[PDB]
């Protein structure tokens, strides 16, 4: 990120090494770009040749996906402190090998419980297009114009609203399973085991759980402009919203 | 220059060739990335009297892949296509078209995947030593050990025939098994089209870029499709507009191209999910589905 | 009660969890507090619904910026080609304009039905997992959370759902010699619902996801013939609870 | 067609037809095409020793 740092490497894909200064015709170009091709931190992957990464006999997970087994990193503690872009052969994982015999056993005598977290989306932005306005923007000439090109519209209306539509019954698909509305008991006691951060609470305007206000607040989900929106686009305003 | 006016559409094709590219690594990654560390066999390849020689990875190789897998590789007639070199070599003495260093030339390269077949390979070998010395134990966490027949007795409980009927019948299970793999082996090395599920997803992205490179030969009703013998042809009053032709066609081409990639893109990762779904399911554990994985009691 | 069924179906005994239930109950408390602090925490988490929100505000500018594009035309503004150009020169400008626009909003409207194809497969998956997950116990292997599955628990989510998938893991392993069947008074005996295991000298039979150290009687075993088909085989005595009635 | 057996479902092993594999619930009356056999009941020689 350039919130980081400002340094960059290049990959030339295909090229051999030798050939990147014939490749790209580094004598008509500035010299900024010329240490990019220098020869002086050079490495060929399979993919073709990357400039500007030190390449480490090191294995670690896949930070930038480079292609062909091999990815980089920018590393804080390259050399003495110096922090530079490094380039690795990824790693698969930890290396095991389970003692096999033919009169042995391994059985567990204790375990453990896991709870944990799986997300998926389910439906996505209703839109809909006015294709006139779009296409014109207040010109009749160019509607009577436009009257001529046949039933495009008609069917652009008709997938979107088929979109908009299936979106609806994705959501009644996935949430709306149960036929009845269950509550629990009002005393919050299931065998010692807690589901306060869970179960809805009535303090919140909206009847969410506190798990459900952190999945909430962690989303940056656009307002979208479905909510009354054009009682603000009448004012004017310095910022203009999207 | 004259390209400059349509903008953004040249943007949106990249974005969607590079979100097709990413997916394709995540799809990898889903089927065969499962398990945490890499297994190895052991020794010893006495497995209860079956034979596992083979599955299990040959060190006789250069790439340490196993018969089967080889016989897999050979039957795929997979070209170059790129994923390694090819640029040099079209600069070289070749002199011929080659079919791929067109491509290069005009714009249309092709990227290497992320994970090259040695490292699926170690997955594979990772996966089938934790499923020989470790039966399902070891997709619920860390491995347990357990003799070979003993698993085999649980795979017989598993599908409502006691385990007395195993080991009783050892011997003869374990010939039958044998057998088995020995008629896999001479169906593959007689029959290439078995692997055409594959042979078909080389073809069709070979075909779709060869029919891309044709495309620049049609004129889209200018007067020629050569760019240059407009321009010195036609002064820039009418050069324009017939250029305008060949530009709204080449584009139109791309966005065709890209539009059949999406489409192949999303039915190759439903294929991908299933076959995730099926390693997660039948290679990690034993599946209680009918028809899921084989005819028969699984 | 119900928890003791969700360990009847990952085949662990019952009376596992009613003696160690205050520490169950613990971990999954702990497991809870786990969860909210990596969500308060890390956001990158629900990045797969942020995808969904970004999807649908980038293609929208797009299609605001290719209203600046000419397609030839002498300009992007429409109003300008009428009011100096004639009507004939005018319309053959307009067209190619008008055709452009049509094309872009006819690329938006493919590229939002690939797109409602893609959603509508990640939404069947989701009604699939709150059938099977939440209304049930699955015995499918991965299909919620890594482990035998005891439970899950739904969440609403913008855009999406998110599940709490509580599941049972082994944890502490323990090395034991093992045999396939005990040959007594020359009859196989083999196990019924566990494994013969040793310490050294003493065989009991235990379940298998589970060490918990049993006498094996004739209750818990079977026979099924004599050891010399059996490859593996060992001698121990069986114990017969009707014995000492027959001494009375 | 001369003694009854009690097989598992998948593989043919037949068994003596004893209280330890067969379980009792209600009378002959109800069941559709019930049989007569004798169930065999393996503690009564043993306790008679
Ligand atoms: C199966 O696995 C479960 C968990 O995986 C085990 O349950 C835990 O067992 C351990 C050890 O038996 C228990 O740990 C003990 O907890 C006591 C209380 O801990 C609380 O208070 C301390 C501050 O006093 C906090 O730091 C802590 O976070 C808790 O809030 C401690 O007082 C004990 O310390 C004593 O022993 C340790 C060595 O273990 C010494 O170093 C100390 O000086 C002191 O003498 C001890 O740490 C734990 O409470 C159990 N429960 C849980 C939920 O973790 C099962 O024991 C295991 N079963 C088998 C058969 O192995
Ligand atoms: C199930 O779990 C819930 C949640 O952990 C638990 O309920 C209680 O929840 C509250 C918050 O929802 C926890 O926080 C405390 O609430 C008490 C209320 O009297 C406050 O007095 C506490 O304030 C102290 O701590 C603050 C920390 O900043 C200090 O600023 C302050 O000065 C006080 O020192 C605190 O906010 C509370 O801990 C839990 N209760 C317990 C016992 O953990 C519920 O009890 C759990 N149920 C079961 C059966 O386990
Ligand atoms: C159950 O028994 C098996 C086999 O007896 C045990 O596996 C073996 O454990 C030893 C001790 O941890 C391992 O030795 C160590 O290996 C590492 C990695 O190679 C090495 O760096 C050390 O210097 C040391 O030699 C050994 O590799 C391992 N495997 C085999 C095949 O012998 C297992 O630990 C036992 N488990 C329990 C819970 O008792
Ligand atoms: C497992 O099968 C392989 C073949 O699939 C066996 O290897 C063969 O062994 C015979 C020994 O007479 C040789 O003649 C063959 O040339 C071998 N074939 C190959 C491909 O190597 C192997 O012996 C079998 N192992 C066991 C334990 O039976
Ligand atoms: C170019 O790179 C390839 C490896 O990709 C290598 O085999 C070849 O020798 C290189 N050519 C030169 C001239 O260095
Ligand atoms: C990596 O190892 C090779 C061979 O051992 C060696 O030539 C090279 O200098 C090493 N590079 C680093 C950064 O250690
Ligand atoms: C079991 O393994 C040991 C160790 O290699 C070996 O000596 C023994 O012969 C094996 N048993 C059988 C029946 O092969
Ligand atoms: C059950 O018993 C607990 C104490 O063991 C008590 O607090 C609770 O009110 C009782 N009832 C319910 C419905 O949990
Ligand atoms: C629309 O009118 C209602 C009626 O009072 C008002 O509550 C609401 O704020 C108005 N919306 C806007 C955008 O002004
Ligand atoms: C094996 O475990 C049993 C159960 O407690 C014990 O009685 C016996 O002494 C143990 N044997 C050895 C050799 O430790
Ligand atoms: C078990 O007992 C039988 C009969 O005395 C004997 O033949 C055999 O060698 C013994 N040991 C085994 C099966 O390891
Ligand atoms: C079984 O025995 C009872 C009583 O002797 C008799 O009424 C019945 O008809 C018999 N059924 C058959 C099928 O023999």
């Amino acid at each position: 990120g350039t919130n980081t740092s400002n340094q960059v490497a290049v990959l030339y894909q295909g090229v051999n090494c030798t050939e990147v200064p014939v490749a790209i015709h580094a004598d008509q170009l500035t010299p900024t770009w010329r240490v990019y091709s220098t020869g002086s931190n050079v490495f060929q992957t399979r993919a073709g040749c990357l400039i500007g990464a030190e390449y480490v006999n090191n294995s670690y997970e896949c930070d930038i996906p480079i292609g062909a087994g091999i990815c980089a990193s920018y590393q804080t503690q390259t050399k003495s402190h110096s922090q530079s872009i490094i380039a690795y052969t990824m790693s698969l994982g930890a290396e095991n090998s389970v003692a096999y015999s033919n009169n042995s056993i391994a059985i567990p005598t204790n375990f453990t419980i896991s709870v944990t977290t799986e997300i998926l989306p389910v439906s996505m932005t209703k839109t809909s297009v006015d294709c006139t306005m779009y296409i014109c923007g207040d010109s009749t000439e160019c509607s009577n114009l436009l009257l001529q090109y046949g039933s495009f519209c008609t069917q652009l209306k008709r997938a979107l609203t088929g979109i908009a539509v299936e979106q609806d019954k994705n959501t009644q698909e996935v949430f709306a399973q149960v036929k009845q509305i269950y509550k629990t008991p009002p005393i919050k006691y299931f065998g010692g085991f807690n589901f306060s951060q869970i179960l809805p609470d009535p303090s919140k305007p909206s009847k969410r759980s506190f798990i459900e206000d952190l999945l909430f607040n962690k989303v940056t989900l656009a307002d979208a402009g479905f909510i009354k929106q054009y009682g603000d686009c009448l004012g004017d305003i310095a910022a203009r919203d999207l | 220059n004259l390209l400059l006016q349509y903008g953004s559409f040249c943007t949106q094709l990249k974005r969607a060739l590079t979100g097709i590219a990413v997916e394709q690594d995540k799809n990898t990654q889903e089927v065969f990335a499962q398990v945490k560390q890499i297994y190895k066999t052991p020794p010893i390849k006495y497995f209860g009297g079956f034979n596992f020689s083979q599955i299990l990875p040959d060190p006789s190789k250069p790439s340490k892949r196993s018969f089967i897998e080889d016989l897999l590789f050979n039957k795929v007639t997979l070209a170059d296509a790129g994923f390694i070199k090819q640029y040099g070599d079209c600069l070289g003495d070749i002199a011929a078209r080659d079919l791929i260093c067109a491509q290069k030339f005009k714009g249309l390269t092709v990227l290497p995947p992320l994970l090259t077949d040695e490292m699926i390979a170690q997955y594979t070998s990772a996966l089938l030593a934790g499923t020989i010395t470790s039966g399902w134990t070891f997709g619920a966490g860390a491995a347990l050990q357990i003799p070979f027949a003993m698993q085999m007795a649980y795979r017989f409980n598993g599908i409502g025939v006691t385990q007395n009927v195993l080991y009783e019948n050892q011997k003869l299970i374990a010939n039958q098994f044998n057998s088995a793999i020995g008629k896999i082996q001479d169906s593959l090395s007689s029959t290439a089209s078995a692997l055409g599920k594959l042979q078909d997803v080389v073809n069709h992205n070979a075909q779709a870029l060869n029919t891309l490179v044709k495309q620049l030969s049609s004129k889209f009703g200018a007067i020629s499709s050569v760019l240059n013998d407009i321009f010195s042809r036609l002064d820039k009053v009418e050069a324009e507009v017939q250029i305008d032709r060949l530009i709204t066609g080449r584009l139109q081409s791309l966005q065709t191209y890209v539009t059949q990639q999406l489409i192949r893109a999303a039915e190759i990762r439903a294929s991908a999910n299933l076959a995730a779904t099926k390693m997660s399911e039948c290679v990690l554990g034993q599946s209680k589905r009918v028809d899921f994985c084989g005819k028969g009691y699984h | 009660m119900q928890m003791a069924y969700r360990f009847n179906g990952i085949g662990v005994t019952q009376n596992v969890l009613y003696e160690n239930q205050k520490l169950i109950a613990n971990q999954f408390n702990s497991a809870i507090g786990k969860i909210q602090d990596s969500l308060s925490s890390t956001a990158s988490a629900l990045g797969k619904l942020q995808d969904v929100v970004n999807h649908n505000a980038q293609a929208l500018n797009t299609l605001v910026k290719q209203l600046s594009s000419k397609f030839g035309a002498i300009s992007s503004v429409l109003n300008d080609i009428f009011s100096r150009l004639d009507k004939v020169e005018a319309e053959v400008q307009i067209d190619r304009l008008i055709t452009g626009r049509l094309q872009s909003l006819q690329t938006y409207v493919t590229q939002q039905l690939i797109r409602a194809a893609e959603i509508r497969a990640s939404a069947n998956l989701a009604a699939t997992k709150m059938s099977e997950c939440v209304l049930g116990q699955s015995k499918r292997v991965d299909f919620c959370g890594k482990g035998y599955h005891l439970m899950s628990f739904p969440q609403s989510a913008p855009h999406g759902v998110v599940f709490l998938h509580v599941t049972y893991v082994p944890a502490q392993e323990k090395n034991f010699t093992t045999a396939p069947a005990i040959c007594h008074d020359g009859k196989a005996h083999f196990p019924r619902e566990g494994v013969f295991v040793s310490n050294g000298t003493h065989w009991f039979v235990t379940q298998r996801n589970f060490y918990e150290p049993q006498i094996i009687t004739t209750d818990n075993t079977f026979v099924s013939g004599n050891c010399d088909v059996v490859i593996g085989i060992v001698n121990n005595t069986v114990y017969d609870p009707l014995q000492p009635e027959l001494d009375s």
